[PDB]
């Protein structure tokens, strides 16, 4: 806005990076109708769901919190950008993320808030029962005066999800940050995850998201969030379709799992100047990429099968953005080379693979070289 | 499907007869039938000519989903060896005669 | 002759109406959750363990948001898991609660605001 | 007979028989005057 | 030819001016003294011998 702040210093290795956006404990925010529920009160029947997920939870991502964590376990630094309040969960919450070697500098302290207490009323409408928000928590009521700078300034990649634009207060806070770190030449990291409002309708979450969306130079959505921000039907339609007489091609015949990978021209309506990467994950099983040059698919694959009573997907789709945000910092030429590009992103695959093998979304985050060993055993050598 | 019962099952029907038919087949000497809201199955032996004269009837044939409905002056012929139910839902008269082969 | 091994009732969107808009006496604590929601089973446990611990002194019951999902987002649940205390004053607002707090944090707010 | 019976109307794949077998795309796959023109003759 | 992919294992099905199509099919080796359980086109489930 108007000058900087902070003394510049020669900024050590590995690069920082911001999160900025509420701190929670676990929390998914992506929350749709499955059809194949279980016993509603056996809740050891409940991770039969972990291994047969509905398509919306293969990958779940989470608070930006979690990310940060799993970035610095990935051997990266990072900063949190947000507010809790002065009472005893906000502290755990700090001492959680100072633990795990995260920034808190960056974190502010509302000593008149209860950390992830909201206020709401009920009403009665129509006879039907709503509620509306009388008080946000401190998690969604950090002010533009209360952003580090120091942070913005040597941050090199700026991470929020769409959970901010919840929040009136949020976003406009949101937008001051953006233009902060742009300033100072940050890259801008959109990791969608949709909250439960924002699936209500096409329409107006396109309009939510739209100046975020423009703002961006990375962006991650899952499969699910992709199809549903263009055209949910036509692509339902598509994975529907079968041959009346005979498959086009032999490997039709064999009945295999949908990967359909989108053409930039059905990407156009969410392509922009600015975007330098756009990534798509069908869990970790397909990583799709989009760049202004080229596109393509990294392969991945899952495995929770392999421990059926420790599995839990919760928290992978943190791992894998983190996966990403480790390599942009460190290797600066996957963006303009796409062999490059891909070898990075199975080390992303690998990080979410091993994520879904713990409870826990902050407990299973996996190392630096955990990763690196299970890419080399998972990928035949000429692929590393 | 798109063919119509009667088309499929040979049913020929004639809505809304004149008296001058009726008095070529000689309807006034033919027998009467009636009844109220009730369900008859029945398969036919020999063809067999109905004049409905009051009421009507929704004939569903053995295995299907549809029904051919005939109203109050309809006169129809029931083919032979045709397994139909018929169902009526108010007081339904009529007056019949069964045709063996040749006859009319 | 057989206890029960579950004290948290499941509840339907009809039957928690009927529950708010009738008269209380004890705090209210409504749970939203789903069996494909990882953190939910963590969730589950500790919602027992409250019951046992607040044998009259409160109410936990809970909703599935697959077979109540419209009537959860009207309640502004953001994701799960999510809580829900509702005083029995008419007066005084509700609290809703994001991610698996604690338990302590839990009797906290029922003791204190509820 | 029907008259002896003891519903109101008023309220892919392609058989090959010789035994049968479905062919559908899961076993069958595809490798890729005046001017004359084809028509009755009456 | 040169310029093609290869050939999957089947039987021509349908020819047409520019493509064909396959019925998929099997080969399976068999030495003199071998013996076939089955007479021509008769039906064998998974995993018959």
């Amino acid at each position: 806005v108007d000058y900087d702040d902070g003394i510049d210093f020669p900024y050590d290795d590995p690069p920082l990076v911001c999160c900025f956006g509420a701190v929670q404990k676990e929390f998914v925010p992506v929350v749709r109708v499955h059809d194949n529920p279980m016993h509603p009160d056996i809740y050891s029947q409940w991770k039969m769901l972990q291994w047969d997920p509905p398509e919306f939870g293969r990958a779940p991502g989470g608070p930006p919190s979690n990310v940060a964590i799993s970035h610095v376990r990935l051997g990266g630094r990072a900063a949190f950008m947000g507010k809790v309040g002065g009472d005893d969960y906000g502290e755990e919450l700090v001492l959680m993320m100072n633990k795990e070697r995260v920034q808190t500098r960056g974190v502010k302290f509302d000593e008149g808030a209860s950390t992830a207490c909201t206020r709401v009323k009920i009403k009665f409408e129509d006879g039907k029962m709503k509620a509306e928000t009388v008080k946000e928590p401190p998690e969604d009521s950090l002010l533009a005066s209360e952003l580090n700078l120091a942070v913005l300034k040597e941050a090199r990649i700026f991470h929020f999800n769409s959970e901010v634009l919840t929040s009136p207060t949020m976003e406009s806070t949101l937008f001051k940050a953006i233009q902060w770190s742009k300033k100072f030449g940050g890259l801008i990291f959109f990791d969608l995850n949709l909250p439960l409002p924002l699936w209500r309708s096409r329409n107006e979450t396109r309009k939510l998201i739209k100046k975020s969306w423009d703002e961006a130079n990375i962006i991650e959505v899952s499969q699910q969030e992709l199809e549903f921000l263009l055209d949910e039907e036509y692509y339902e339609r598509r994975r529907n379709y079968t041959p009346q007489y005979f498959a086009e091609d032999f490997e039709q015949t064999k009945n295999r799992r949908d990967y359909y990978h989108y053409t930039p021209e059905e990407i156009k309506p969410l392509w922009h100047d600015d975007l330098k990467l756009l990534v798509v994950t069908d869990g970790t099983l397909r990583l799709h990429y989009y760049t202004p040059k080229f596109d393509g698919v990294v392969v991945g694959t899952e495995d929770v099968l392999i421990t059926p009573f420790t599995c839990d997907r919760t928290g992978s789709g943190d791992a894998v953005v983190a996966g990403i945000m480790r390599k942009l910092t460190t290797c600066p030429e996957m963006f303009e080379d796409q062999d490059v590009l891909e070898r990075q992103l199975r080390f992303a695959v690998a990080a979410g693979i091993i994520s879904q093998w713990t409870i826990g979304a902050v407990r299973g985050f996996p190392t630096e070289s955990a990763t690196q060993n299970l890419k080399e055993q998972v990928y035949v050598p000429s692929m590393w | 499907m798109q063919t119509p019962l009667e088309e499929l099952y040979n049913v020929k029907v004639e809505r809304k007869v004149s008296q001058r038919r009726l008095e070529e087949l000689g309807v006034s000497r033919w027998s009467v039938w009636k009844t109220g809201k009730c369900k008859l199955p029945w398969d036919w032996q020999v063809d067999q000519l109905v004049y409905i004269e009051e009421g009507e009837v929704r004939v569903v044939p053995e295995g299907s989903k549809r029904f051919m409905q005939f109203l109050a002056g309809d006169l129809v012929r029931y083919p032979k060896w045709l397994e139909a139910d018929l169902f009526f839902n108010a007081p339904y008269s009529e007056r019949y005669c069964f045709k063996a082969y040749a006859d009319d | 002759f057989v206890r029960e091994d579950y004290l948290v009732r499941k509840l339907s969107a009809q039957e928690l109406q009927d529950l708010v808009k009738g008269e209380r006496k004890v705090p209210l604590i409504v749970d939203f959750y789903a069996t494909w929601c990882g953190p939910c089973i963590l969730m589950a446990q500790e919602l027992e363990m409250l019951a046992v611990e607040y044998e009259s002194n409160a109410m936990i019951v809970k909703v599935d948001t697959d077979d109540e999902y419209e009537f959860a987002r009207d309640m502004q649940v953001r994701g799960l898991p999510t809580l829900f205390f509702i005083s029995p004053d008419p007066s005084k607002d509700a609290i809703r609660t994001e991610g698996l707090i604690p338990l302590q944090m839990m009797r906290d707010i029922i003791d204190n605001d509820m | 007979r029907k008259r002896n019976n003891p519903m109101n109307p008023f309220y892919h794949g392609t058989i090959r028989m010789f035994s049968l077998l479905i062919l559908s795309s899961s076993n069958c796959f595809r490798i890729g005057t005046i001017k004359n023109s084809s028509g009755p003759l009456g | 030819a040169k310029k093609e992919p290869y050939l999957k294992s089947g039987q021509v099905l349908i020819v047409q001016r520019d493509s064909v199509v396959i019925r998929s099919a099997k080969p399976y080796l068999a030495t003199p003294g071998a013996k076939v359980h089955g007479h021509y086109r008769e039906i064998l489930y998974e995993g018959d011998t």
